[PDB]
Protein backbone atom coordinates (compact mmCIF):
# COMPACT_ATOMS: atom_id res chain seq x y z
CA UNK A 1 0.00 0.00 0.00
CA UNK A 2 3.03 1.93 0.45
CA UNK A 3 3.46 3.37 -3.09
CA UNK A 4 0.01 5.42 -2.31
CA UNK A 5 1.33 6.80 0.81
CA UNK A 6 4.85 7.87 -0.83
CA UNK A 7 2.49 9.85 -3.34
CA UNK A 8 0.96 11.82 -0.33
CA UNK A 9 4.40 12.12 0.81
CA UNK A 10 5.57 13.69 -2.08
CA UNK A 11 2.51 15.78 -2.36
CA UNK A 12 2.70 17.02 1.01
CA UNK A 13 6.40 17.81 0.54
CA UNK A 14 5.75 19.85 -2.66
CA UNK A 15 2.48 21.81 -1.57
CA UNK A 16 2.72 22.36 2.46
CA UNK A 17 6.11 24.04 3.95
CA UNK A 18 6.99 22.97 6.89
CA UNK A 19 5.33 25.29 9.80
CA UNK A 20 9.03 25.62 11.73
CA UNK A 21 9.94 26.99 7.91
CA UNK A 22 7.11 29.48 7.27
CA UNK A 23 7.85 30.61 10.88
CA UNK A 24 11.57 31.72 10.17
CA UNK A 25 10.27 33.34 7.45
CA UNK A 26 7.62 35.78 9.38
CA UNK A 27 10.30 36.46 11.60
CA UNK A 28 13.09 37.20 8.93
CA UNK A 29 10.43 39.95 8.05
CA UNK A 30 10.12 41.41 11.03
CA UNK A 31 13.91 41.34 11.52
CA UNK A 32 15.04 43.25 8.51
CA UNK A 33 15.10 46.62 7.38
CA UNK A 34 15.90 46.60 3.60
CA UNK A 35 12.85 47.74 1.60
CA UNK A 36 13.71 45.17 -1.13
CA UNK A 37 14.33 41.99 0.72
CA UNK A 38 10.97 42.36 2.58
CA UNK A 39 9.13 43.09 -0.52
CA UNK A 40 10.56 39.74 -1.36
CA UNK A 41 9.85 37.80 1.44
CA UNK A 42 5.81 38.76 2.04
CA UNK A 43 5.94 37.91 -1.69
CA UNK A 44 7.48 34.40 -1.07
CA UNK A 45 4.40 34.43 2.65
CA UNK A 46 2.02 35.29 -0.03
CA UNK A 47 3.15 32.37 -2.27
CA UNK A 48 2.65 29.62 0.34
CA UNK A 49 -0.83 30.80 1.48
CA UNK A 50 -1.76 30.47 -2.50
CA UNK A 51 -0.09 27.02 -3.17
CA UNK A 52 -1.76 25.40 0.00
CA UNK A 53 -5.62 27.16 -0.85
CA UNK A 54 -5.05 25.35 -4.85
CA UNK A 55 -3.20 23.01 -4.47
CA UNK A 56 -0.15 23.41 -6.71
CA UNK A 57 3.33 22.65 -6.13
CA UNK A 58 4.90 25.77 -3.72
CA UNK A 59 8.38 25.61 -6.27
CA UNK A 60 7.95 25.02 -9.72
CA UNK A 61 11.28 22.98 -9.49
CA UNK A 62 9.54 20.01 -7.60
CA UNK A 63 13.63 18.13 -7.33
CA UNK A 64 15.18 15.13 -7.24
CA UNK A 65 13.20 12.78 -5.53
CA UNK A 66 15.58 12.03 -2.47
CA UNK A 67 14.52 9.37 0.20
CA UNK A 68 15.27 8.60 3.94
CA UNK A 69 13.85 5.11 4.78
CA UNK A 70 14.27 4.19 9.00
CA UNK A 71 13.70 0.23 9.17
CA UNK A 72 12.64 -0.70 12.77
CA UNK A 73 13.04 -4.84 14.09
CA UNK A 74 11.51 -7.98 13.39
CA UNK A 75 10.83 -6.96 9.49
CA UNK A 76 12.13 -9.59 6.86
CA UNK A 77 14.96 -8.31 4.12
CA UNK A 78 12.57 -9.77 1.42
CA UNK A 79 10.21 -7.24 2.44
CA UNK A 80 12.40 -4.48 2.84
CA UNK A 81 13.31 -5.60 -1.01
CA UNK A 82 9.52 -4.96 -1.97
CA UNK A 83 9.78 -1.72 0.29
CA UNK A 84 11.96 -0.01 -2.16
CA UNK A 85 10.13 -1.21 -5.10
CA UNK A 86 6.66 0.65 -4.00
CA UNK A 87 8.86 3.50 -2.83
CA UNK A 88 9.64 3.57 -6.56
CA UNK A 89 6.17 2.93 -7.97
CA UNK A 90 5.11 5.84 -5.68
CA UNK A 91 7.59 8.24 -7.26
CA UNK A 92 6.47 7.08 -10.47
CA UNK A 93 2.94 7.46 -9.61
CA UNK A 94 3.51 11.20 -7.61
CA UNK A 95 5.25 12.78 -11.27
CA UNK A 96 1.79 11.81 -12.61
CA UNK A 97 -0.77 12.67 -9.76
CA UNK A 98 0.57 15.32 -7.73
CA UNK A 99 2.45 16.83 -9.81
CA UNK A 100 6.03 16.93 -10.21
CA UNK A 101 8.39 17.44 -12.81
CA UNK A 102 10.31 14.92 -14.51
CA UNK A 103 14.00 15.97 -14.27
CA UNK A 104 15.83 13.29 -13.83
CA UNK A 105 18.00 12.74 -16.38
CA UNK A 106 21.05 10.53 -17.46
CA UNK A 107 24.48 12.75 -17.17
CA UNK A 108 26.06 11.64 -19.97
CA UNK A 109 22.97 11.18 -22.84
CA UNK A 110 20.57 13.83 -21.01
CA UNK A 111 17.91 11.51 -22.23
CA UNK A 112 14.67 12.48 -19.53
CA UNK A 113 13.43 9.05 -18.02
CA UNK A 114 9.84 11.21 -18.22
CA UNK A 115 9.45 9.65 -14.65
CA UNK A 116 12.20 10.50 -12.17
CA UNK A 117 12.95 6.49 -11.83
CA UNK A 118 16.21 5.30 -13.56
CA UNK A 119 19.64 4.80 -12.87
CA UNK A 120 19.11 4.79 -8.75
CA UNK A 121 17.28 7.67 -9.16
CA UNK A 122 14.57 7.29 -6.23
CA UNK A 123 18.28 7.83 -3.88
CA UNK A 124 16.96 5.72 -0.78
CA UNK A 125 19.37 6.15 2.24
CA UNK A 126 18.75 3.45 4.32
CA UNK A 127 18.92 3.00 8.70
CA UNK A 128 18.35 0.63 11.13
CA UNK A 129 16.20 1.72 14.32
CA UNK A 130 16.03 -0.89 17.08
CA UNK A 131 13.16 1.47 18.71
CA UNK A 132 10.66 0.89 16.33
CA UNK A 133 8.88 -2.64 15.93
CA UNK A 134 7.12 -3.41 12.33
CA UNK A 135 7.57 0.30 11.60
CA UNK A 136 9.25 2.11 9.07
CA UNK A 137 10.04 6.14 8.71
CA UNK A 138 10.14 7.86 5.16
CA UNK A 139 11.12 11.11 4.79
CA UNK A 140 10.24 12.59 1.45
CA UNK A 141 13.74 15.69 0.74
CA UNK A 142 12.69 16.87 -3.19
CA UNK A 143 15.89 18.40 -3.35
CA UNK A 144 16.49 21.27 -6.22
CA UNK A 145 19.15 21.88 -8.98
CA UNK A 146 19.79 25.76 -7.90
CA UNK A 147 20.83 24.87 -4.61
CA UNK A 148 22.52 21.79 -5.30
CA UNK A 149 24.37 23.17 -7.46
CA UNK A 150 26.12 25.57 -4.79
CA UNK A 151 27.26 21.83 -3.06
CA UNK A 152 31.22 22.23 -2.18
CA UNK A 153 33.50 20.00 -0.19
CA UNK A 154 37.61 20.92 0.80
CA UNK A 155 39.72 18.25 2.84
CA UNK A 156 41.57 20.90 5.18
CA UNK A 157 44.79 20.34 6.82
CA UNK A 158 44.00 19.38 11.03
CA UNK A 159 45.94 22.46 11.94
CA UNK A 160 43.43 24.32 9.84
CA UNK A 161 41.08 23.56 12.75
CA UNK A 162 37.74 25.63 13.35
CA UNK A 163 39.16 28.99 11.89
CA UNK A 164 39.59 27.76 7.98
CA UNK A 165 36.13 25.62 8.64
CA UNK A 166 34.49 29.07 9.76
CA UNK A 167 36.59 30.61 6.31
CA UNK A 168 35.14 27.72 4.22
CA UNK A 169 31.66 28.05 4.97
CA UNK A 170 31.71 31.87 4.46
CA UNK A 171 33.69 31.62 0.94
CA UNK A 172 31.62 29.43 -0.02
CA UNK A 173 27.83 31.25 0.95
CA UNK A 174 29.69 34.07 -0.57
CA UNK A 175 30.46 33.04 -3.55
CA UNK A 176 26.85 31.35 -4.40
CA UNK A 177 25.18 34.82 -3.92
CA UNK A 178 21.38 34.67 -4.88
CA UNK A 179 21.76 31.94 -6.99
CA UNK A 180 20.30 29.37 -4.72
CA UNK A 181 16.99 31.86 -4.07
CA UNK A 182 17.69 33.22 0.03
CA UNK A 183 17.59 33.25 2.42
CA UNK A 184 18.67 30.01 3.10
CA UNK A 185 19.54 27.29 5.22
CA UNK A 186 23.04 25.72 5.09
CA UNK A 187 23.97 22.08 6.20
CA UNK A 188 27.41 21.09 7.36
CA UNK A 189 29.24 17.73 7.56
CA UNK A 190 32.36 17.59 9.26
CA UNK A 191 34.40 14.20 9.20
CA UNK A 192 34.05 10.98 7.99
CA UNK A 193 35.73 10.39 4.91
CA UNK A 194 34.38 13.18 1.60
CA UNK A 195 31.30 11.08 0.50
CA UNK A 196 30.21 10.77 4.50
CA UNK A 197 31.19 14.67 4.68
CA UNK A 198 28.77 15.69 2.00
CA UNK A 199 26.25 12.46 3.08
CA UNK A 200 26.43 14.31 6.99
CA UNK A 201 26.00 18.00 5.16
CA UNK A 202 22.80 16.76 3.44
CA UNK A 203 21.15 15.02 6.63
CA UNK A 204 21.98 18.01 8.60
CA UNK A 205 19.08 19.93 6.28
CA UNK A 206 16.25 17.31 7.72
CA UNK A 207 15.96 19.24 10.96
CA UNK A 208 13.92 21.85 11.95
CA UNK A 209 15.11 25.35 12.17
CA UNK A 210 16.31 26.65 15.80
CA UNK A 211 16.69 23.29 16.16
CA UNK A 212 20.10 23.35 17.55
CA UNK A 213 23.09 20.19 18.13
CA UNK A 214 22.37 18.15 21.44
CA UNK A 215 26.36 18.81 21.90
CA UNK A 216 26.16 22.67 23.62
CA UNK A 217 30.03 23.35 22.06
CA UNK A 218 28.52 22.63 18.49
CA UNK A 219 25.31 24.10 19.23
CA UNK A 220 27.52 27.45 19.59
CA UNK A 221 29.44 27.33 16.41
CA UNK A 222 26.18 27.02 14.70
CA UNK A 223 25.26 30.64 15.91
CA UNK A 224 28.46 32.04 15.08
CA UNK A 225 28.35 31.29 12.01
CA UNK A 226 24.67 31.99 11.27
CA UNK A 227 25.41 35.57 12.87
CA UNK A 228 28.45 35.40 10.32
CA UNK A 229 26.88 34.45 7.76
CA UNK A 230 23.48 37.26 8.23
CA UNK A 231 27.30 40.09 8.66
CA UNK A 232 27.24 39.24 4.56
CA UNK A 233 24.65 41.47 3.13
CA UNK A 234 23.23 39.08 0.74
CA UNK A 235 19.43 39.32 1.54
CA UNK A 236 16.41 37.81 -0.34
CA UNK A 237 17.56 36.34 -3.75
CA UNK A 238 21.21 37.86 -3.47
CA UNK A 239 19.29 41.76 -4.09
CA UNK A 240 20.56 43.10 -0.81
CA UNK A 241 19.66 42.33 3.33
CA UNK A 242 20.62 41.65 6.57
CA UNK A 243 18.64 38.20 6.72
CA UNK A 244 20.63 35.63 4.38
CA UNK A 245 20.55 32.83 6.07
CA UNK A 246 17.27 31.34 8.13
CA UNK A 247 19.53 28.72 10.19
CA UNK A 248 23.04 26.58 10.05
CA UNK A 249 22.96 23.21 11.13
CA UNK A 250 26.35 21.14 11.66
CA UNK A 251 26.59 17.21 12.29
CA UNK A 252 30.02 15.29 12.33
CA UNK A 253 31.24 11.84 12.57
CA UNK A 254 34.65 9.73 13.18
CA UNK A 255 37.69 11.24 10.55
CA UNK A 256 41.24 10.04 10.00
CA UNK A 257 43.96 11.71 12.60
CA UNK A 258 45.09 13.34 9.39
CA UNK A 259 42.12 14.76 7.77
CA UNK A 260 39.61 16.94 8.20
CA UNK A 261 36.46 17.03 5.50
CA UNK A 262 34.14 19.40 5.22
CA UNK A 263 30.84 18.97 3.10
CA UNK A 264 28.04 22.11 2.36
CA UNK A 265 24.90 21.32 1.12
CA UNK A 266 22.84 25.05 0.84
CA UNK A 267 18.76 24.69 0.43
CA UNK A 268 16.99 27.38 -1.02
CA UNK A 269 14.22 28.88 0.80
CA UNK A 270 11.74 26.14 0.33
CA UNK A 271 12.84 23.94 2.84
CA UNK A 272 10.70 21.36 1.67
CA UNK A 273 10.00 17.69 3.82
CA UNK A 274 7.12 15.29 4.98
CA UNK A 275 7.58 12.82 7.48
CA UNK A 276 5.37 9.40 7.89
CA UNK A 277 5.98 6.80 10.09
CA UNK A 278 4.22 3.43 8.52
CA UNK A 279 2.89 0.44 11.35
CA UNK A 280 3.40 -2.47 8.95
CA UNK A 281 0.41 -5.25 8.93
CA UNK A 282 1.06 -8.02 11.83
CA UNK B 1 9.70 53.93 -6.13
CA UNK B 2 6.52 51.80 -6.74
CA UNK B 3 5.42 51.71 -10.39
CA UNK B 4 1.69 50.08 -11.76
CA UNK B 5 1.67 49.85 -15.79
CA UNK B 6 -0.55 48.08 -18.12
CA UNK B 7 1.83 48.94 -21.04
CA UNK B 8 5.71 49.62 -21.09
CA UNK B 9 6.37 52.62 -23.55
CA UNK B 10 10.28 53.36 -23.76
CA UNK B 11 9.00 56.84 -22.01
CA UNK B 12 8.25 54.38 -19.27
CA UNK B 13 11.47 52.45 -19.41
CA UNK B 14 14.13 54.95 -18.95
CA UNK B 15 12.04 55.80 -15.57
CA UNK B 16 12.50 52.52 -13.77
CA UNK B 17 16.24 53.01 -11.47
CA UNK B 18 17.81 49.84 -9.84
CA UNK B 19 15.48 49.05 -6.45
CA UNK B 20 12.40 49.94 -7.84
CA UNK B 21 9.31 48.13 -7.29
CA UNK B 22 7.04 47.09 -10.53
CA UNK B 23 3.55 45.69 -11.09
CA UNK B 24 2.10 44.66 -14.34
CA UNK B 25 -1.39 43.89 -15.36
CA UNK B 26 -1.28 44.01 -19.24
CA UNK B 27 0.12 41.25 -21.57
CA UNK B 28 3.26 39.18 -21.25
CA UNK B 29 5.17 36.63 -23.28
CA UNK B 30 6.89 33.37 -22.53
CA UNK B 31 10.45 32.62 -23.90
CA UNK B 32 12.87 30.14 -22.82
CA UNK B 33 16.06 29.25 -24.96
CA UNK B 34 14.85 27.10 -27.24
CA UNK B 35 11.89 29.87 -28.27
CA UNK B 36 14.43 32.67 -28.35
CA UNK B 37 16.54 30.48 -31.04
CA UNK B 38 13.24 30.06 -33.08
CA UNK B 39 12.66 33.88 -32.55
CA UNK B 40 15.88 34.90 -34.03
CA UNK B 41 15.74 32.28 -36.96
CA UNK B 42 12.39 33.81 -38.42
CA UNK B 43 12.82 37.36 -38.05
CA UNK B 44 16.63 37.40 -38.99
CA UNK B 45 14.58 35.62 -41.83
CA UNK B 46 11.70 37.74 -43.03
CA UNK B 47 8.99 35.41 -41.75
CA UNK B 48 5.84 37.05 -40.13
CA UNK B 49 5.55 36.13 -36.73
CA UNK B 50 1.72 35.56 -35.49
CA UNK B 51 2.40 38.12 -32.37
CA UNK B 52 4.20 41.39 -31.78
CA UNK B 53 7.00 42.04 -29.52
CA UNK B 54 7.55 45.87 -30.23
CA UNK B 55 8.16 47.44 -26.93
CA UNK B 56 6.77 44.34 -25.43
CA UNK B 57 7.41 42.45 -22.04
CA UNK B 58 9.32 38.45 -22.56
CA UNK B 59 8.88 36.74 -19.38
CA UNK B 60 11.91 33.53 -18.94
CA UNK B 61 9.69 30.81 -17.74
CA UNK B 62 8.27 27.73 -18.34
CA UNK B 63 4.13 27.85 -17.73
CA UNK B 64 2.46 24.50 -16.48
CA UNK B 65 -0.56 24.41 -17.70
CA UNK B 66 -3.46 22.46 -17.65
CA UNK B 67 -6.93 21.92 -20.30
CA UNK B 68 -9.92 23.04 -17.95
CA UNK B 69 -13.28 23.03 -19.49
CA UNK B 70 -11.13 23.47 -23.16
CA UNK B 71 -9.73 26.86 -22.26
CA UNK B 72 -5.74 26.73 -20.42
CA UNK B 73 -5.61 27.06 -16.55
CA UNK B 74 -1.98 27.84 -15.06
CA UNK B 75 -0.68 26.02 -12.17
CA UNK B 76 2.73 27.20 -11.84
CA UNK B 77 5.23 29.29 -13.82
CA UNK B 78 7.95 30.22 -11.81
CA UNK B 79 10.55 32.22 -13.33
CA UNK B 80 13.35 30.36 -14.92
CA UNK B 81 17.41 31.63 -14.99
CA UNK B 82 18.07 34.17 -16.69
CA UNK B 83 21.60 33.54 -17.46
CA UNK B 84 20.76 31.03 -19.73
CA UNK B 85 20.02 33.48 -22.72
CA UNK B 86 23.31 35.09 -22.01
CA UNK B 87 24.72 34.74 -25.45
CA UNK B 88 21.14 34.68 -27.42
CA UNK B 89 20.22 38.36 -25.56
CA UNK B 90 21.80 40.89 -27.39
CA UNK B 91 20.56 39.49 -30.92
CA UNK B 92 17.05 39.20 -29.67
CA UNK B 93 16.83 42.73 -28.61
CA UNK B 94 18.30 44.59 -31.59
CA UNK B 95 15.71 42.18 -33.76
CA UNK B 96 12.69 43.01 -31.70
CA UNK B 97 12.24 46.22 -29.90
CA UNK B 98 11.25 44.63 -26.53
CA UNK B 99 10.96 47.13 -23.39
CA UNK B 100 11.88 44.72 -20.91
CA UNK B 101 12.76 40.88 -19.64
CA UNK B 102 11.36 39.38 -16.76
CA UNK B 103 13.01 36.79 -14.57
CA UNK B 104 15.46 35.85 -11.86
CA UNK B 105 19.37 35.43 -11.32
CA UNK B 106 20.51 38.52 -13.89
CA UNK B 107 22.35 38.40 -16.56
CA UNK B 108 25.82 39.57 -17.76
CA UNK B 109 26.92 42.86 -17.25
CA UNK B 110 28.06 43.70 -20.86
CA UNK B 111 23.91 43.42 -21.64
CA UNK B 112 24.25 46.42 -19.55
CA UNK B 113 25.60 48.69 -22.50
CA UNK B 114 22.56 46.71 -24.95
CA UNK B 115 19.88 48.12 -22.04
CA UNK B 116 21.26 51.77 -22.73
CA UNK B 117 21.34 51.73 -26.04
CA UNK B 118 17.86 50.68 -26.81
CA UNK B 119 15.67 51.20 -24.30
CA UNK B 120 15.18 47.90 -22.24
CA UNK B 121 14.85 46.94 -17.99
CA UNK B 122 15.55 43.39 -16.30
CA UNK B 123 12.55 42.98 -13.32
CA UNK B 124 13.52 40.23 -11.14
CA UNK B 125 10.62 38.14 -9.93
CA UNK B 126 10.33 36.50 -6.57
CA UNK B 127 12.51 33.13 -7.22
CA UNK B 128 10.18 30.01 -6.31
CA UNK B 129 7.30 32.20 -6.46
CA UNK B 130 5.58 29.55 -8.94
CA UNK B 131 1.70 29.61 -7.02
CA UNK B 132 1.51 33.33 -6.46
CA UNK B 133 2.56 34.20 -10.32
CA UNK B 134 0.36 31.66 -11.36
CA UNK B 135 -2.52 32.82 -9.64
CA UNK B 136 -1.64 36.37 -11.21
CA UNK B 137 -2.95 35.01 -14.63
CA UNK B 138 -6.23 36.07 -15.67
CA UNK B 139 -6.32 34.56 -19.18
CA UNK B 140 -4.48 32.45 -21.66
CA UNK B 141 -5.00 34.11 -24.98
CA UNK B 142 -2.65 31.78 -27.15
CA UNK B 143 0.11 29.50 -27.07
CA UNK B 144 2.90 29.68 -30.31
CA UNK B 145 4.83 26.82 -31.29
CA UNK B 146 3.06 23.97 -29.43
CA UNK B 147 3.55 21.02 -31.50
CA UNK B 148 7.08 22.13 -32.67
CA UNK B 149 8.61 22.88 -28.83
CA UNK B 150 6.45 21.64 -26.59
CA UNK B 151 4.23 22.50 -23.45
CA UNK B 152 6.92 24.51 -21.44
CA UNK B 153 9.56 25.60 -24.20
CA UNK B 154 5.93 27.56 -26.16
CA UNK B 155 5.53 30.78 -26.23
CA UNK B 156 2.69 31.37 -24.04
CA UNK B 157 0.80 35.15 -24.27
CA UNK B 158 -1.23 36.03 -21.03
CA UNK B 159 -2.81 38.36 -19.14
CA UNK B 160 -1.52 39.47 -15.55
CA UNK B 161 -3.07 41.34 -12.80
CA UNK B 162 -0.60 42.66 -9.86
CA UNK B 163 1.94 40.15 -11.58
CA UNK B 164 4.84 41.13 -8.84
CA UNK B 165 6.55 42.25 -6.66
CA UNK B 166 9.25 42.66 -9.41
CA UNK B 167 11.99 44.35 -8.07
CA UNK B 168 14.53 46.62 -11.19
CA UNK B 169 17.87 44.78 -11.20
CA UNK B 170 19.34 45.91 -14.31
CA UNK B 171 18.11 49.44 -15.98
CA UNK B 172 18.70 51.70 -18.80
CA UNK B 173 21.16 54.20 -16.81
CA UNK B 174 24.16 51.33 -16.77
CA UNK B 175 23.23 50.04 -12.84
CA UNK B 176 23.11 46.34 -11.82
CA UNK B 177 21.93 45.09 -8.33
CA UNK B 178 23.78 41.94 -8.26
CA UNK B 179 27.34 44.50 -9.26
CA UNK B 180 26.65 46.42 -6.50
CA UNK B 181 25.86 43.59 -3.89
CA UNK B 182 28.63 41.11 -5.13
CA UNK B 183 31.03 44.11 -4.65
CA UNK B 184 29.99 45.15 -1.24
CA UNK B 185 29.92 41.11 -0.43
CA UNK B 186 33.48 40.62 -1.39
CA UNK B 187 34.38 43.88 1.04
CA UNK B 188 32.98 42.54 3.95
CA UNK B 189 34.12 39.51 3.55
CA UNK B 190 37.52 40.06 3.66
CA UNK B 191 37.12 41.72 6.49
CA UNK B 192 36.01 37.98 7.96
CA UNK B 193 37.99 36.11 6.13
Amino acid sequence: KISDVVVELFREAAIYLPEDVKNALEEAYKKESSEISKNTLKAIIENNKIAEETQVPLCQDTGVPIVFLKIGKNINSSEIMKIIEEIKEGVKKATEEVPLRPNVVHPLTRENFKTNVGLNSPFINIEFDESLDREIEIIAFPKGAGSENMSALKMLKPSDGIEGIKNFVLETIANAGGKPCPPIVVGIGIGGTADVALKLAKKALLRKIGERHRDKEIANLEKELLEKINSLGIGAMGLGGDITALDVFIEIAGCHTASLPVGICIQCWADRRAIKRIKLDA
Amino acid sequence: MEYTFNKLTKKDVKKLKVGDIVYLNGKIYTARDEAHLKIIEMLKSNEKLPFDLNESIIYHAGPIMKKVNDSWVCVSIGPTTSARMNDVEEEFIKLTNISAIVGKGGMKKELLKTFEDYGVVYLAAPGGCAALLANSVKRVDNVYFLDELGMPEAVWELEVNNFGPLIVAMDSHGNSIYEEVNKKVYEKLNELI
